[PDB]
Parts: C-alpha cells; sequence; structure tokens
C-alpha cells in the first residue's frame, strides 16, 4: 500500500514490540501503549483528511478522549501498585501464580 | 501407510518413552498418509 | 468395615497451591483464605538555610 | 503380567503419564507478565510472518 | 463501595456491552469496549487487596492491547474500504487483527495467559461477571464479521484453546482457576462452530453462561474458593453438595445433561461440513476436561470428606445469602436436553 | 528535498518510537514520546489538520503526557549522573545530539531511494488542496458537527468521562 | 435480610443513630477478677446493653429455644475437663479454646450488630481481641502444641482484620494471690485445679502483649482490685475521655454499611473459623460428623429454617 | 444462517406471519415438561433454604410453575415459527431452482445390481 | 514555512543563550569545589492528593477538549440540538466537579 | 412462643404472598386469553371454522 501510512504502521508495530517485551517498569508498558494510541490517532487523521470525509473528523478526537481517559485509568492502577510495593516493578506483580 | 508407520517409529526411536513414541508417531504419520490418500480435511472449508 | 471414608492423608493431598507437587511447584505456598495479603510519613529538616531548626514529622 | 501390568501400562497409565507431563509443562507458569507478553509476541512473530494467516 | 455507585457502574458495564451489541459503526464498537473495561475495573477492586490490584493491572494491560489492535483493524478497514459499517472486513490483514483482538478480549489461547490469574485475584461475583457478561460483546462482533474471519486462524485458536483449557485443569485446587480454564476450553468450543453455524455459537454461549452462573452462584452460596474448602459442603448444607456436582457434570459435557447439548450440536454442524477429524480431537480433549473435573467430583461427593469442630456452630445458622436464580439456573443447566430443538429461537 | 517533508517527519516519527520502545527509562521514555508526538503532530498539520494537531499539543502532549511525566516523577527514585565541568555536562550532550541528527540523515541512503523513487508520493500524495473548499476548513466543520449530528456520540462520551471520574475516585481510595 | 443495600438507599444511615453514648466497651481481667459484676454495673449506669461472657453454649443461647444444647452438638469440649486434665490426650485444650474463639466471634458480631442497628452501646466481657492471652498462656504451660498456635493465628489473621477495636478497654489488676483467694473461696471443685504459673502467664500476656498493642488502637482504662469496686469512678473515667485514636473516627455511612452487612450474615462471620487446616484436636472424621449432624437434624426446631418447624408449633407454613 | 430473513424486520419475537401458524396446545408435552421444570425449581428452592420441600411456599411453587409455563409457551411459539420459516424457505428455493434439484429416476431392484457378499 | 523558520530561529536563539550561559563562565578557572537540603538521605514518599489533582486535570481537560468546537458549532442550523448538547457537556463537567466535591476529593488541596 | 429470637419468616409476608398469587393468576389468565386469541387468529387466517 502507501508509504507514509506504512511508516505510521511501522511505528505502531515498533511500539507494539516495545509493549510486548517488558524490561522493568509498568510505566514503560503504559508509554508503549500510549505510543500505540498516538500512532492510531496519526493514521486515522491522515486517512480522514485524505478522503475529505468530513463527519469523521470528530472521530480522532473521540479516539483521543476515551483512550486518554483509558490512560488515566492505567495510571491509577500503577499508583496503587506503587502504593503496595514502593516501586512499579512488574516482577512484584506475580502473586497470582497460585 | 505401513512405510510411514515405519517412519513414525523411526522418528520415535530418535525421540527418547521409546515404544510409546514409536506407536504414537507411527499412528500419526499413518493418519497423515491416509489423509493424503482419502483426502481428509483437518481445516475443512465451510460448505453447507 | 462399614464403608471407607478417608484418612486425613487423603484429604491433605488435595490441598496446597498445586494438585501434584513437582520440583518447581513445591515451594509455592497456598494463598490466604480471605485473599488479603500482609502489606511511614515524611520527615523534613528545615535547617538554618532569627535562626531556628525544625524537624518535621509531616504526613502529606 | 498381561492385565495387572502391561494392559494396565499402555491404556490407563502411560497415557495419563503423558497428560500429567504435558500439564506440568503447561501449568508451571511463574506468573511473570514479561514472559506472558513475550509468549504473545512469539505468537505474533510466528503467525504473521511464517504461518501466513493475513493472506 | 457506595451502592448507588455500584448500580451506576453495573449499568455502565451493561451499557457498554449493549453499545457493542446494537451499533452499526466501528467507532461505537470501540467506545462500547472502552466503556465496558472502564466500568468493570472497580468491580474487580471491590475488596481493595493487592491481588485485586494485580488482577486489574493484568486485565487492563491485556484489554487495552486488544482495544488498540481492534482500532488498528478498524483503521485498516477504513483504508481499504473508506467506510464504517459493522459488516465483513475488506482486508485479511484487518480481519486477522480483529480476530486476534477479539481472541484477546475473550482470553482464547495463546492469549489465555491472563484468564486464570485475574479470575484468581478478584471475588466470585466479579469473576462471574468476567466469565459470563464479558464474553457477550466480542462474540457479538465475531457474529457480525464472520464473512471475513479466516478459517484456518479461527480453527487454530479454537483447538489450541480447547487443548490448553484442557491441560490447565490438572494442577489446580483453586475453583476460580478451574472455572477460568473451563472458560478457555468453552471459548474454543464456541469459535469452533462459528464459521459453520453461529446459531450453535449462541447456543453454546447461553448454555455456558447458565452453567457458569450456576457454579459461581453455588460458590457464593457456600463462600468456598478452593477444592479443599469445597470439600466441607457435605456437613454444612447437604443439598448444596450435589447441585455443584451435577452442574459440573453438565459443564464437562455429559449426557443426559444439557451441557452435552452444545458440543454434540457443534459436532452435528461439523460432520455436515466434512470435518470428521477436528470435532473428534476437540471432544477427546473435552473428555480430558471430564477426566480432571470428574476427579474434582470424586473429591467433593466422595473420599476427601473430613470436617472440623467449628462446623458444628454453622449448623445453628441458615444461609441468609441471596441465592438469586440458583434453583432456576440449576434446573436450566441440567434438564434442558429434552428441549434441545429450542435452539431455533437463536437464529 | 523540501517536497518530501511529511515523509521525512514520518521517518523521524518511526525513529522516535525506537527512542522509547527500547525503553531506556520511563522518564526518557516520556521524553521520546513527547518528541514523537511533536513530529507526528507536524505530519498532521502538514495535511491541513490544524485543529487536530492542536489537539495533539493541547490534549495529548500538554494534557496527558504532563500527567504521565507527573506520575513518573512520583516514582522511579532518581540518582545523579556525570557532572564534570563543561567538557562533559554539555559537550557530550551536543555531540550525542549531533550523532542523533547524523543518524537521522544517515538512513537516507541507497536502501531508501529504491523505496522513495519507485513509489514517489511527493508530486501526487498530498492532495488535501484538491480544488476549492470555500470559506471554511472542512476539518473544522466536521469537528463542529459533533454537537448537531453527534448527539449519541457526545452522550456516550460524556457518560464515559463522568464514569471515568467516578471509577478513578473509587479505585484510588484504598477503603 | 431485613437490612440490606436497599435500606441504605432508602435512608437508613447508621451514623444517624451514632451518638456519644454509642460505645463498645470491653471489660478485661483475670479468671476471678470480679469484673462480671462491674460490667453489669456499667450497664446500669451508662445505659448500655450488657453481653455476658461467651461460654460453651453462646450460640445455643442465641438460636433455637435459647437453651444450651447437649455437648456433642455444641463444642464437643468441656471447660471442667480442661480444669481436670489440661494435658489430656484427645486435645480438649485447643478444641475448647477454638470453640470459645468462635463463640466470642459470634458475641462480637452480635455486639456490633446491636450497636449499628440500634445506636445503643454494648459492654462485652473478654472480647476476641483478648482471647489469645489464654491461648499463649496455655502454650506456655505445654497444654497445647505449636501447630495449635499456628492454627489459631491463621484463624485470627483471617477473621479479626475485618472488624474495629472497642472504644474502651477496661482492664482490672488483680494479682495471682487474690485470684487464687477468690478461686478457693468460689467453691467450684474443678476450677480450683488451676495452677499458679498458668494464672501468672495469663497476667503476663495481659500486661506485656495485650495492653501495649491495644494502647495504640484504642484507649484503655486500668484499675486495681478495690478501685474497680466503685462503678461511678469508672463511669466518670469513661465519660470524661477524649476519643482521639482508633479507626472509629474515619467511619462514614459506607464503611459502617459494609460492616453492618458483614456482621448480620452469621455464616460469613463464622466462615473462616472452620478453615480446612487439618489439626488433630479439631479434625472430626466423616462418620462422626455424619452421625452428629443427623442427630442434630432431629432436635426439636432444628429440622428446617426457624419459621418452618411443625414439631415446635409453626403455623402458616404452606403459605411461607 | 437465516439472519437475512430477520433483517428487514428486526427484534420481532413473534412476527405477524407467525399468527398464520397453529399455536401449541395447553396440553403440549413440551409445555408440561417446562411446567415440570418449574416444579423442580420450586422443590430445589425449598430445599436449598431448608424449608419443608413439598409443604412450604405453595404460592412460590405455583409461581415457579406458572412463570416457566408462561415463558415456555412463547418459546414454543417462536420455535414452531422458526422451523416453519426454515421449511418455507427450503420449499421456495426448491421450487425456484428445478435445475439444481432434478427428479431422480427411481429404479426398481430388478434393474439395480448389488454385489452379493457371502457370509460364511 | 514562515512558522517553521520562526520556530527554528526561536530554538536557535534559545540554544544560543543556553550555550552562552554555560560556556562563558567556564572560561574561568575559579575553583574545583567539594563536599556535597531539607532531606539528606530520605526516600520520596508518594502523595495520593497530587495524583488525584493530576487525574482531575486530565479528565476535565478531556471535557474541555470536547467543549472546544463550540465557536464553530454556534454557526450550525440545528441550534436546539447544539444548545442541548453544549449545556449537557458543561453540566456533565459540573456533575464530575460535584462528585469530586462530595466524596472528599478536593481536600487538603481543596 | 418457641424461639429466643424472632425469625424473619415466623409470619407469612402477606404483601409478598398476595403479589405472588396475583401475579401468577394474572399470568394464567393472560396466557389463556393469549391462547384463545391465537386460536381465533389461526382459524381466521386459515379458515378452519
Ligand atoms: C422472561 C424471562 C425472565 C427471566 C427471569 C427474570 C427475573 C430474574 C432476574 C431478577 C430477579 O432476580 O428476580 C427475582 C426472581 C425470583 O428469583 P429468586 O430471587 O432466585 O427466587 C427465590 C425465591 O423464589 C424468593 O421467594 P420469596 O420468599 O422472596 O417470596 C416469593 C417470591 C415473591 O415474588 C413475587 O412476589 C413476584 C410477584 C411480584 C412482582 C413485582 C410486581 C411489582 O416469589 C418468587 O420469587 C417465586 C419464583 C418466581 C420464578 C423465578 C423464575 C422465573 C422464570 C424465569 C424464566 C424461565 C424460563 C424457562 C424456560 C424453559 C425452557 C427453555 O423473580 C421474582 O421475584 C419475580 C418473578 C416474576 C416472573 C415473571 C415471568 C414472566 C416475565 C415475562
Ligand atoms: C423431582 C426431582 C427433583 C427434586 C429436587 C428437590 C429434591 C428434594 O428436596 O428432596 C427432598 C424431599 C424429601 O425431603 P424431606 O422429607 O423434606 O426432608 C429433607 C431430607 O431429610 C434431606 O436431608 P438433608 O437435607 O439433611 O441431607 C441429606 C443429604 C444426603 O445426601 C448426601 O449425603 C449426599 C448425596 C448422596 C450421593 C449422591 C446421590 C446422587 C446425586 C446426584 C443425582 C443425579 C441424578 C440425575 C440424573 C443423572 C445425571 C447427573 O442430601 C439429600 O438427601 C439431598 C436432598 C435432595 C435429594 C434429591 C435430589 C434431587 C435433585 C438432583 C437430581 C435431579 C436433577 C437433575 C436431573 C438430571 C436429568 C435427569 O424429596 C422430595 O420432595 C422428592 C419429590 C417427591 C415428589 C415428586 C413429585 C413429582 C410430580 C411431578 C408432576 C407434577 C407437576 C406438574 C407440572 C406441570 C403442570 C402443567
Ligand atoms: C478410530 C475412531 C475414530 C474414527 C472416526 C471416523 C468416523 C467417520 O465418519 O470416518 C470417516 C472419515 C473420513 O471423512 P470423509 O468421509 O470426508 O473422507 C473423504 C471422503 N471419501 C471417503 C469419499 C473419500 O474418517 C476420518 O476422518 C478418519 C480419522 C478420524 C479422526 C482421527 C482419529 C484419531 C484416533 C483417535
Ligand atoms: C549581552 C548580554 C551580556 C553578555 C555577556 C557580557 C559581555 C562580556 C563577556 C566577557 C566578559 C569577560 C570574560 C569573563 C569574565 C572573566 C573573569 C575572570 O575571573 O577572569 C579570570 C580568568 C582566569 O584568570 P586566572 O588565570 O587568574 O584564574 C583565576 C583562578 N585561579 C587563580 C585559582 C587559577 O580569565 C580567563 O579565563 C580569561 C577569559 C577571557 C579574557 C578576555 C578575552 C577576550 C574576551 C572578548
Ligand atoms: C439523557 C439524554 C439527554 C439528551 C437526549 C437527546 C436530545 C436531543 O437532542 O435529541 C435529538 C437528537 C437528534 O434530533 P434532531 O432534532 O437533531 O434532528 C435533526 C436531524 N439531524 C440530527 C440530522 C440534524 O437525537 C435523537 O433524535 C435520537 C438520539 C437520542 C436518543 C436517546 C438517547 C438516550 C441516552 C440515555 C443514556
Ligand atoms: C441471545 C442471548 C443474549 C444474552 C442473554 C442474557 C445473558 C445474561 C448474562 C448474565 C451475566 C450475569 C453476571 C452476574 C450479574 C451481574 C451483577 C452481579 O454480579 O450481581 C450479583 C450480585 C452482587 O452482589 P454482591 O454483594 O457484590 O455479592 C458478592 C458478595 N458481597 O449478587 C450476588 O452475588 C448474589 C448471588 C447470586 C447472583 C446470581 C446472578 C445470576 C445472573 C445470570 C442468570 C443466568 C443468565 C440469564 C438467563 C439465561 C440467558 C443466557
Ligand atoms: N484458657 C482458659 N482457661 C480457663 N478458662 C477460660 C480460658 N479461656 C477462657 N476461659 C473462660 O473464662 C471464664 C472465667 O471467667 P469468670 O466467668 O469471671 O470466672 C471461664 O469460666 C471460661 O469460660
Amino acid at each position: 500500500m502507501s508509504l507514509v501510512y506504512m511508516n505510521i504502521m511501522m511505528a505502531f508495530t515498533v511500539s507494539l514490540t516495545g509493549l510486548l517485551m517488558y524490561r522493568s517498569h509498568l510505566m514503560s508498558s503504559l508509554l508503549c501503549l500510549e505510543g500505540m494510541m498516538l500512532s492510531l490517532f496519526i493514521l486515522a487523521t491522515l486517512m480522514i483528511l485524505n478522503s475529505h470525509f468530513t463527519l469523521a473528523s470528530m472521530m480522532p478526537i473521540i479516539l483521543l478522549v476515551f483512550a486518554a481517559c483509558e490512560a488515566a485509568l492505567g495510571l491509577s492502577l500503577l499508583v496503587m501498585v506503587s502504593n503496595t510495593y514502593g516501586t512499579d516493578y512488574v516482577q512484584n506483580l506475580n502473586l497470582l501464580q497460585c | 501407510p505401513l512405510n510411514y508407520l515405519i517412519g513414525g517409529c523411526a522418528g520415535g526411536l530418535t525421540l527418547g518413552i521409546g515404544a510409546a513414541a514409536c506407536a504414537y508417531m507411527g499412528l500419526t504419520a499413518a493418519l497423515v498418509k491416509m489423509g493424503q490418500l482419502e483426502g481428509w480435511k483437518v481445516f475443512a472449508e465451510p460448505k453447507v | 468395615a462399614r464403608q471407607w471414608q478417608p484418612d486425613v492423608e487423603w484429604a491433605e493431598q488435595y490441598g496446597g497451591a498445586v494438585m501434584y507437587p513437582t520440583k518447581e511447584t513445591a515451594h509455592w505456598k497456598p494463598p490466604p483464605w480471605n485473599d488479603v495479603d500482609p502489606p511511614s510519613n515524611l520527615t523534613l529538616n528545615f535547617g538554618p538555610q532569627g535562626v531556628l531548626r525544625l524537624v518535621m514529622e509531616l504526613s502529606g | 503380567l498381561l492385565d495387572l501390568i502391561w494392559l494396565e501400562t499402555i491404556l490407563p497409565k502411560t497415557i495419563s503419564l503423558a497428560q500429567m507431563k504435558m500439564s506440568t509443562t503447561i501449568t508451571s507458569q511463574k506468573g511473570l507478565i514479561k514472559l506472558y507478553f513475550l509468549s504473545f509476541l512469539i505468537t505474533i512473530l510466528i503467525s504473521t510472518t511464517l504461518l501466513n494467516f493475513h493472506e | 463501595m457506595n451502592p448507588i455507585i455500584l448500580i451506576i457502574i453495573l449499568m455502565t458495564v451493561m451499557l457498554g456491552t449493549i453499545i457493542v451489541m446494537i451499533s452499526t459503526h466501528w467507532l461505537l464498537i470501540w467506545i462500547g469496549f472502552e466503556m465496558n473495561m472502564l466500568a468493570i475495573i472497580p468491580i474487580m477492586m471491590k475488596k481493595h487487596n493487592p491481588r485485586a490490584t494485580e488482577a486489574s493491572t493484568k486485565y487492563f494491560l491485556t484489554q487495552s492491547t486488544a482495544s488498540m489492535l481492534l482500532m488498528m483493524a478498524i483503521i485498516i478497514n477504513l483504508m481499504f474500504s473508506g467506510q464504517w459499517t459493522v459488516m465483513k472486513l475488506f482486508n485479511p490483514m484487518a480481519s486477522m487483527l480483529m480476530t486476534m483482538a477479539l481472541a484477546m478480549k475473550l482470553g482464547m489461547a495463546p492469549f489465555h495467559f491472563w484468564v486464570p490469574e485475574v479470575t484468581q485475584g478478584i471475588p466470585l461475583s466479579s469473576g462471574l461477571i468476567l466469565l459470563t457478561w464479558q464474553k457477550l460483546a466480542p462474540m457479538s462482533v465475531l457474529y457480525q464479521i464472520l464473512p471475513s474471519i479466516n478459517l484456518d486462524l479461527i480453527l487454530t485458536l479454537s483447538i489450541l484453546s480447547i487443548t490448553i483449557g484442557g491441560w490447565g485443569g490438572l494442577n489446580q485446587t483453586q475453583l476460580r482457576k478451574i472455572m477460568a480454564y473451563s472458560s478457555i476450553a468453552h471459548m474454543g468450543w464456541m469459535t469452533a462452530v462459528l464459521l459453520y453455524n453461529p446459531t450453535m455459537t449462541l447456543l453454546n454461549l447461553i448454555i455456558y453462561i447458565i452453567m457458569t452462573s450456576t457454579m459461581f452462584t453455588l460458590f457464593m452460596a457456600n463462600s468456598t474458593t478452593t477444592t479443599l474448602s469445597l470439600s466441607h459442603t457435605w456437613n454444612k448444607a447437604p443439598i448444596m453438595t450435589i447441585l455443584v456436582l451435577i452442574t459440573l457434570l453438565s459443564m464437562g459435557g455429559l449426557p443426559p445433561l444439557s451441557g452435552f447439548m452444545p458440543k454434540w450440536m457443534i459436532i452435528q454442524e461439523m460432520t455436515k461440513n466434512d470435518s470428521i477429524i477436528l470435532p473428534t480431537l476437540m471432544a477427546i480433549t473435552a473428555l480430558l476436561n471430564l477426566y480432571f473435573y470428574m476427579r474434582l467430583t470424586y473429591s467433593t461427593a466422595l473420599t476427601m470428606f473430613p470436617s472440623t469442630n467449628n462446623m458444628k456452630m454453622k449448623w445453628q445458622f441458615p444461609t441468609t445469602k441471596r441465592m438469586t436464580l440458583l434453583p432456576t439456573m440449576t434446573v436450566l443447566s441440567t434438564m434442558l436436553l429434552p428441549l434441545t430443538p429450542i435452539l431455533s429461537i437463536l437464529e | 528535498m523540501m517536497t518530501y517533508i511529511v515523509f521525512i517527519l514520518s521517518i523521524i516519527f518511526v525513529m522516535g518510537f525506537v527512542g522509547f520502545s527500547s525503553k531506556p527509562s520511563p522518564i526518557y521514555g516520556g521524553l521520546g514520546l513527547i518528541v514523537s508526538g511533536g513530529v507526528g503532530c507536524g505530519i498532521v498539520l502538514n495535511f491541513g489538520g490544524s485543529f487536530l494537531g492542536l489537539m495533539v499539543f493541547l490534549i495529548y502532549l500538554g494534557g496527558m503526557m504532563v500527567v504521565f511525566g507527573y506520575t513518573t516523577a512520583m516514582a522511579t527514585e532518581q540518582y545523579p549522573e556525570v557532572w564534570v565541568s563543561n567538557k562533559v555536562v554539555l559537550g557530550t550532550f551536543i555531540t550525542g545530539l549531533l550523532m542523533e541528527f547524523l543518524m537521522v540523515y544517515y538512513v537516507l541512503k541507497d536502501k531508501e531511494v529504491e523505496i522513495v523513487f519507485k513509489f514517489n508520493g511527493m508530486g501526487d500524495w498530498v492532495i488535501y488542496d484538491t480544488g476549492d473548499s470555500g470559506f471554511f476548513s472542512e476539518e473544522a466543520m466536521g469537528i463542529a458537527a459533533l454537537y448537531s449530528y453527534g448527539t449519541w456520540l457526545v452522550i456516550v462520551t460524556g457518560w464515559s468521562l463522568l464514569i471515568g471520574v467516578v471509577v478513578i475516585m473509587e479505585i484510588t481510595r484504598g477503603n | 435480610l431485613q437490612y440490606g443495600p436497599l435500606a441504605y438507599i432508602l435512608g437508613e444511615k447508621t451514623t444517624k443513630k451514632m451518638t456519644e453514648n454509642s460505645k463498645l466497651i470491653t471489660v478485661d481481667g483475670n479468671i476471678c477478677s470480679g469484673k462480671s459484676k462491674l460490667a453489669k454495673e456499667v450497664a446500669e449506669k451508662l445505659g448500655l446493653k450488657h453481653f455476658p461472657e461467651a461460654g460453651i453454649h453462646y450460640a445455643d443461647s442465641t438460636t433455637g429455644d435459647g437453651k444450651p444444647l447437649p455437648v456433642r452438638f455444641s463444642g464437643n469440649c468441656s471447660l471442667e475437663k480442661f480444669y481436670d486434665d489440661p494435658k489430656s490426650n484427645d486435645g480438649n485444650s485447643y478444641r475448647l479454646q477454638a470453640w470459645l474463639y468462635a463463640s466470642r466471634l459470634l458475641q462480637y458480631a452480635d455486639a456490633l450488630e446491636h450497636l449499628l442497628s440500634t445506636g445503643q452501646g454494648v459492654v462485652l466481657e473478654r472480647s476476641i481481641y483478648s482471647d489469645f492471652v489464654f491461648l499463649e498462656a496455655m502454650y506456655r504451660q505445654g497444654f497445647i502444641r505449636k501447630q495449635c498456635v499456628d492454627h489459631y493465628n491463621q484463624v485470627k489473621k483471617v477473621t479479626v482484620c475485618e472488624y474495629l477495636p472497642p472504644h474502651v478497654v477496661i482492664y482490672v489488676d488483680v494479682p495471682v494471690s487474690e485470684v487464687q483467694s477468690r478461686i478457693q473461696k468460689k467453691g467450684n471443685p474443678h476450677e480450683m485445679k488451676i495452677t499458679s504459673a498458668y494464672l501468672q502467664d495469663i497476667e503476663n500476656v495481659y500486661k506485656g502483649t495485650f495492653l501495649p498493642e491495644m494502647s495504640e488502637k484504642c484507649e484503655v482504662l486500668q484499675y486495681s482490685a478495690w478501685e474497680a469496686e466503685d462503678a461511678e469512678k469508672v463511669v466518670e473515667d469513661i465519660q470524661y475521655l477524649k476519643y482521639d485514636k482508633g479507626p472509629w473516627l474515619d467511619q462514614d455511612d459506607r464503611k459502617l454499611h459494609n460492616l453492618r452487612m458483614l456482621v448480620q450474615d452469621k455464616l460469613e462471620v463464622l466462615n473462616y473459623t472452620s478453615i480446612p487446616v487439618f489439626l488433630p484436636e479439631v479434625t472430626i472424621g466423616a462418620h462422626q460428623s455424619d452421625r452428629v449432624f443427623q442427630e442434630f437434624t432431629e432436635l426439636p426446631g432444628r429440622k428446617y429454617r426457624a419459621g418452618y418447624n411443625e414439631d415446635v408449633g409453626d403455623k402458616w407454613i404452606w403459605l411461607k | 444462517m437465516m439472519t437475512g430473513r430477520q433483517a428487514r424486520a428486526p427484534l420481532q419475537f413473534l412476527p405477524d406471519e407467525a399468527r398464520s401458524l397453529p399455536p401449541p396446545k395447553l396440553t403440549d408435552p413440551r409445555l408440561a415438561y417446562i411446567g415440570f421444570l418449574g416444579y423442580c425449581s420450586g422443590l430445589i428452592d425449598n430445599a436449598i433454604r431448608r424449608r419443608p420441600v413439598l409443604s412450604a411456599g405453595l404460592h412460590r411453587q405455583f409461581l415457579y410453575i406458572t412463570s416457566f409455563v408462561f415463558v415456555g409457551y412463547y418459546l414454543l411459539k417462536r420455535q414452531d415459527y422458526m422451523y416453519a420459516v426454515r421449511d418455507h424457505d427450503m420449499f421456495s428455493y426448491i421450487k425456484s431452482h428445478p435445475e439444481d434439484f432434478p427428479e431422480k429416476d427411481k429404479k426398481t431392484y430388478r434393474e439395480v445390481f448389488e454385489e452379493f457378499h457371502p457370509v460364511r | 514555512m514562515n512558522l517553521m523558520i520562526t520556530l527554528l530561529t526561536n530554538f536557535t536563539l534559545a540554544t544560543l543563550l543556553v550555550t552562552i550561559a554555560f560556556w562563558l563562565p567556564q572560561l574561568n578557572v575559579y575553583s574545583e569545589k567539594t563536599s556535597p537540603d531539607p532531606m539528606g538521605s530520605a526516600r520520596l514518599p508518594f502523595s495520593m492528593k497530587f495524583f488525584l489533582v493530576a487525574i482531575t486535570f486530565l479528565l476535565f481537560d478531556l471535557e474541555i477538549a470536547l467543549l472546544l468546537p463550540l465557536p464553530w458549532a454556534s454557526q450550525t442550523t440545528n441550534l436546539n440540538t447544539m444548545l442541548t448538547m453544549a449545556l449537557l457537556l458543561i453540566f456533565l463537567l459540573a456533575v464530575s466537579l460535584a462528585y469530586e466535591w462530595t466524596q472528599k476529593g478536593l481536600e487538603w488541596t481543596e | 412462643k418457641f424461639y429466643i429470637q424472632e425469625p424473619p419468616h415466623g409470619s407469612p409476608n402477606w404483601l409478598k404472598v398476595g403479589l405472588t398469587l396475583g401475579t401468577s393468576a394474572f399470568l394464567w389468565i393472560y396466557l389463556i386469553k393469549q391462547h384463545n386469541e391465537d386460536v381465533l387468529e389461526y382459524k381466521r387466517r386459515n379458515g378452519l371454522e
């Protein structure tokens, strides 16, 4: 397919691979997840402006707002983890092995 | 079918446990041979 | 003689964290019964930076 | 010999031995979220490139 | 939790699933999944202990990844089709992404690695919601996009889900993880028959929700979370003893019980379409589910009985718990098989 | 050179995610995501999406990544780094960022022009100014139609934001 | 139930009945400290509902006809046999102690349920917070084993964390000499077999372990053998306290609604007392449990739910 | 399968054309079996709350039976409607494509040759 | 184009003033000094209140993001629907504020 | 009396019993009316009179 869309998809898959190989922190997971959301915003915006499809121009803002609210929820979860262990480490989140 | 039964038991002797893997891989390769003969579909297309 | 109802050794081998204790599963202790797990405040030194030093046990 | 051992070995017990070994190689997960998403990416890199399920 | 806030949040969960069910637009599908997740996160944290925060964190990560993959599938559909109707997808790349994302939202294998954890971390009513109500929206989207779902991918996910939900039930004493692996196996069963007859998908879904709701209602009536804690039911409430176990004999898939109703019908739709090997293998794995769950049945109705002395005090107090629809759901999860041709109402 | 500018930004955008998908730290991860948000906003603004680019700055970057840096700065206990006199404390920064722009200019090489020149977009890609629109940004009026046409969308969005407030205040209580 | 979440919606808020007299006061002391009169005296000065000390047959007194049941249905343990042989073979020591912990847990649940359903305070005698002080004093005498202390700490860890501490802990200082004087003057032939060092270890775990950890979570009031005789000085100490510690201060209608829904469900209160931790003093086999349960079902009024027994004169059953 | 039929008139539990079909009788064995399920739910409800199972709550058992019969009557009407739609669409598609459904020439066994396999 | 030149000139002047501010007193050979505040070696305790006001900013900022196209939405033909949805969004922002009020969310930073 | 505490089901809840019998009788009479209207509609559409 097209070229700049392939670049935005490449960024989406790169932040996906960063979202699928955890190093140390939960904040790194939330950052890779919101980089994915950013690339979804960029690619949706370029499609909607390309076709001159007018009513969908409110769609990326919608795609922003919900997902930003989603990120807020994720941040609050991280905080409660960091109120139990002192760190946001993903290896402290292993009590559900049994 | 019998030749791939021999081939499955040959793959089972280099697997180990020995006779069980012999019989299992022999019966599995037998089912592969019989699927190639009678046209048995594992991921069958939805037709009706 | 009447009808076999267990020994306690039969009941204890259906417990723990795992059914079959293997090598990697032997140290897994079972979770707590009510599913809750057993889990300070800030202390500042307003130094001389009249003059007075203030040790503050603050709580937020 | 034949019933109390051999036919007791092949039908009820070596098959159950196979299932308990397969489950202890499955149900031995450490609970690490890193390894769980690493296995998810193993799935993605097997299916999207090799297995060709997007075609 | 404030009960008015609980009612508002539960109606928001129901509203998010309804918005996924009624919408002709992909943005509203995504909005309904976001609303459903956002509202179900406090249901898991009803008790405020670290296992619920860990469970909610794992659930947030998996469902958020699935939501972003769903939006990427929607965006690629808008590339190759320029439109937004919830219908078949116009790229097999977007089809593969939406199938993977809905398998993540259902917890189908190999994206099953969050289902026995989160169900372990949360209470029994929230696990009931997670294993009954949260299946309804991605199965609805799979119902609406089946002209684009790849056959080989959905069959691979189906049989892998049935095998892993089978071999997950061996090593477990926790009732909630056993319900989670039973969930994974039954989602493999539902998505096995999806591209052949989705009426049997809805039949399997309804029978699964009835059996799962009966089992979680019995677990809430007895307040038992493990096998060993379930083993004291015979001395406390003896009528509670067998109903769990005839419901679990149903959940294995066993005649004449109504849990034999889905799987047989699924086989009845796959031997029509000339697949003989695949339902044979899947229902042999269902017999492996019978193997482990029948071992649990032997655990409760038989050998490992013995009581403790404080149980004598529980004899002087009845259950004041709300066992809501539990006789109705116990009758509907066993004796429904002579009404098997009722399934035509699900067309 | 100037024609391919959106494409150039997209390349930088991809490289920006390699800044933080390799995850050196959550703080440098936030920094790389801010730079990536700015260059993806440049991509958006160069198709005439002015309001959407300012929503990237005002709501994604200045609204949400502020909160990500704020929550990150309330975690991940810090430690000092190299603090020698100016031949280290700023000279290494300038040589490192010059090597970063060297890496940006370094990828535009013979393996790139086989994709650029065979699939030349600039010349025929950016077609947002195809004819006249009138006295109005079409993107502005499409966002304006959220209130007349988007009644159900605004209802479910405002309900999700109210439920977001309620959900955050319930899970962040501990009681 | 009668009280539920719908009653909380319709306006039955349990801080509306929380007055300054709504205080849960636990009187603590040694075996014959003579506090049993004092608590009753507080019940006729502060206007509080006195709950007596939970014996073997507390749950028998709360349910059914209110009479004590035979010992095979309730307890399967005797206080007097612990007085005779504390180092017995069959393990009456930890079995009697665990049944007393469950009975005091039902007493404390009834105490909080009365306090939250009426707004009238409750005077308790030796609540669940002061029960381990016997157990430890038993384990210091070798009367039980270490595994019994582990089982009790498991049950306490999963049960006492759900509740609030009392408002006032009234402790009585009576040394071992006057305790033995009152035991020998009491006239119980079994109770006089209590050794000296057992009472000493009760008083030691009182003074060194119980009261210092109760000092942070509530306010204690400590009395000797003779100044606890006057009720008016005790009531003047109670009323002129300034309640400033403890988790009672951050209790709104939501937390107290959760606590009141918790304590009215008696099977959820008594849930974790019978955890499946197999200890030989409390483990009953299947045949004995079956036989005792089937003998329990044929007791008058115990065959069905309480409004449904024709043998004790329940009418209108076919419309209930 | 038949979702294109219920797509021009959505969310109709019983369409108007379903009124052209005979309703189930009130002595339907399926409906009496659903009433038996109501009686079983009443007995289980009186059992799990430790009530005298046959005696207590006769109004409650009567409402269990009545509610199951009431829902089951409409479920049987919808079942009969859906199988009637199935046969109606089948017969219309058979009538509208005779070239895909030829009349097979039925041969008597005096022409049909079967290989005899002797059993001995 | 002019905007990119202006941003580049502002960035160049900023980096030039920072570079002058660092390299001009490092001409001096003043002194290499040694021996390295209200805490000496204390860790940072987390505060829940600062995170609550950050998430409150983010949620009301999303509600403002919805409210932003109102000067354009005033020009529409369906003014009754537009007025109802504008008042509904500002009312939901006010309901979020009242729920932040009554559940003690605005306390000790009120 | 026999009980030391009053049970929640010592007396029949007459509002609940009355609503139960009234709702059940309403479902019976509405079911009979629906079946009579359906057989009348069947005989009117298919001419079996
Ligand atoms: C084509 C078909 C389309 C779809 C058809 C319909 C699908 C319905 C799916 C239903 C899923 C229900 C999930 C559970 C209900 C949701 C709310 C909830 O959890 O209520 C339970 C409630 C919570 O009370 P709480 O105080 O939290 O208890 C925990 C201990 N304190 O109270 C309790 O915990 C009390 C214990 C009993 C709860 C029983 C709830 C059963 C609900 C499901 C009934 C069966 C399914 C519906 C009928 C068949 C249709 C599939
Ligand atoms: N370990 C114990 N030994 C003896 N009595 C105990 C023990 N724990 C609690 N008690 C109770 O304490 C009572 C003594 O208090 P009193 O009623 O004042 O004599 C006894 O009658 C028992 O019911």
